[PDB]
């Protein structure tokens, strides 16, 4: 249902087969270049969240890798790379062996997606950085356009990535905002005392 | 406020935007350390690359995706090259990877010749002169070439206009990545062209139409007491 909506937890341990399915899934998760293990990002359960669709995944450093191999353990293909370059307010680069003018978001599909509008945004972002960790809020048009309408899925948001259309999942949310009939039902009968432990 | 619902609008990519895209002496440097340019025409599938020596500092590597045109190499072909017979056991490789699948198996490459990835270095086109991989979800408009490691004031971004159709040259501006590094001398081109050609290079490739590469020549530019040096640091003085 259209409007935000949103579950503070930890992500390693809600049982996230109540949320349904989901046209895109987007993440930027806090790999261990409070963060996760390689294990515990291997066992996310990605896998029950798409039948067919898209997954966004940021990457950074040896991240570049590890996201690969998540990305094909949980049965995605990577089929693009988005490029983020970072600018100032006046459209300038914010300049180890190289120093770094863009962040990285691969592009997984699972299945066969259907209806989707593929081609109409270019896989390059020119955005300023607002605060350090944010992601620029370009990346949710570009995902509208692609997908509009369809509901979708943030895992590791905080409480400016609520957005029409997403379910955002993170331990820095304000508690439990659920609209979705279906999601609501599902989430009391699991949770009936609304604790998400073990 | 939004170049990517502006390229949707216009067809303008949200990189034309980008504005602005001390500093020589170490240039001259590199240019008075750099060998002689060699170069020799080699069919590369048929040929043994361990005729190339000595071991390289550098490898730049460049095959002919059939992403390039719309003799090709593929993954495949590429894979099954023996890099890691002629790299230096500390040495450094930069990959021209495309925008497809070759931005994943490049980096098997480089894992299969014994380097790990340090740098992605994004050629970013823009298309201020003129505002489809049925798997692709956006509108391709980059390339990657990695750089690996082995052993023990530059941006990771390259920005030019897209070369008109037909064109297949990198930019240059990656030989002054690579050379800004200061990474050793022997440094080899796989795949460049006569039109690639450059001092401080040694070029292979199949379209070259003249050579003049000799192994031992070329070995003798290292010869002590100019082993070690990293290219960037004035010639030891003899006689
Ligand atoms: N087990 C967890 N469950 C739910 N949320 C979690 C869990 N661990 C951490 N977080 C939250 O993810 C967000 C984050 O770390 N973003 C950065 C990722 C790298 N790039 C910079 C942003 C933060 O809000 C953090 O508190």
């Amino acid at each position: 249902l259209f409007p935000p909506q949103w579950i503070c937890c930890d992500i390693r341990y809600l049982d996230v087969s109540i949320l349904g399915k989901f046209a895109v899934v987007m993440a930027d998760p806090p790999w261990d270049i409070g963060t996760l293990t390689d294990d515990e990002m291997r066992r996310l359960n990605i896998p029950v969240l798409q039948d067919d669709g898209f997954l966004f995944l940021w990457v950074t450093g040896r991240a570049m890798e590890l996201g690969r191999e998540c990305l094909n353990l949980w049965g995605y293909e990577r089929v693009d790379e988005i490029i983020w370059v970072k600018t100032n307010q006046l459209q300038r680069i914010i300049r180890h062996w190289l120093n770094h003018g863009k962040e990285h978001c691969l592009v997984g599909v699972k299945g066969n997606p259907q209806g989707f509008n593929q081609g109409l945004d270019c896989d390059v972002i020119v955005a300023e950085v607002r605060s350090t960790s944010h992601k620029p809020d370009e990346i949710y048009g570009m995902i509208e356009r692609l997908s509009p309408g369809t509901r979708k899925i943030e895992l590791f948001g905080r409480p400016h990535n609520v957005q029409p259309n997403w379910i955002t999942l993170g331990n820095q949310l304000d508690g439990i905002h659920l609209l979705d009939p279906d999601v609501v039902a599902r989430f009391k009968q699991r949770y009936p005392d609304g604790i998400i432990s073990k | 406020n939004d170049y990517c619902q502006h390229f949707v609008d216009t067809g303008h990519r949200p990189q034309n935007f980008i504005r602005d895209v001390l500093i020589r002496l170490k240039d001259e440097l590199i240019a008075k350390s750099n060998t002689p340019p060699m170069y020799l025409q080699a069919d590369i599938e048929a040929f043994d690359i361990r005729e190339l020596t000595p071991k390289f500092d550098v490898i730049l590597l460049e095959p002919p995706l059939e992403e390039y045109y719309r003799k090709c190499w593929t993954w495949d072909d590429i894979m099954k090259l023996e890099i890691d017979e002629i790299a230096a056991p500390r040495s450094f490789i930069f990959l021209w990877c495309g925008s497809g699948e070759g931005l994943d198996l490049g980096r098997v490459c480089l894992r299969k010749w014994g380097y790990r990835r340090c740098e992605d270095i994004c050629w970013i086109k823009t298309n201020k002169n003129n505002p489809l991989d049925p798997k692709a979800v956006f509108q391709r408009t980059k390339e990657h070439c990695l750089m690996g490691i082995k052993g023990t004031v530059d941006i990771d971004l390259i920005i030019t206009e897209e070369p008109e159709i037909g064109n297949i040259e990198k930019p240059v501006e990656i030989f002054h990545i690579i050379e800004h590094f200061c990474l050793g001398r022997r440094r080899l081109h796989l795949f460049g062209r006569d039109s690639t050609i450059r001092p401080g290079w040694l070029t292979v490739g199949p379209t070259l139409t003249n050579s003049n590469y000799n192994a031992e020549t070329y070995a003798s530019y290292f010869s002590a007491p100019n082993s070690y040096l990293t290219g960037c640091t004035e010639e030891i003085e003899r006689l």
